[PDB]
């Protein structure tokens, strides 16, 4: 017997990415980290989207 | 009016009675919806942001 993931996971866009969405035309998936990792200077995120 | 030698003449006109009729002139403007924005008002989907 294996243990195996109950649900599907869930993707959300970020009120960021509805903003760029319509305005470019393209997401960039955890905005937030992204920006937050590059005002602190920090070159490596724990994990992707 | 204005009572006058017995011997010109004059006229009984107390009243006269004058009818007006309403002269018709209908307006019209359109507005258009576009079948994108009944869907989006209408079909309101629970979703996303």
């Amino acid at each position: 017997t294996v243990s195996a993931p109950a649900t599907y996971g869930n993707f959300v866009l970020s009120p960021e990415n509805a903003v760029t969405a319509i305005s470019y035309h393209s997401i960039l998936a955890d905005f937030n980290s992204y920006k937050a990792h590059l005002t602190s200077g920090q070159p490596h995120l724990p994990n992707d989207s | 009016r204005v009572a006058s030698g017995a011997g010109l003449p004059t006229s009984r006109q107390t009243t006269i009675m004058v009818t007006k009729y309403s002269e018709k002139s209908p307006i019209t403007i359109p507005f258009e919806l576009s079948a994108a924005c009944l869907t989006y008002l209408r079909e309101t989907f629970e979703g996303t942001i």
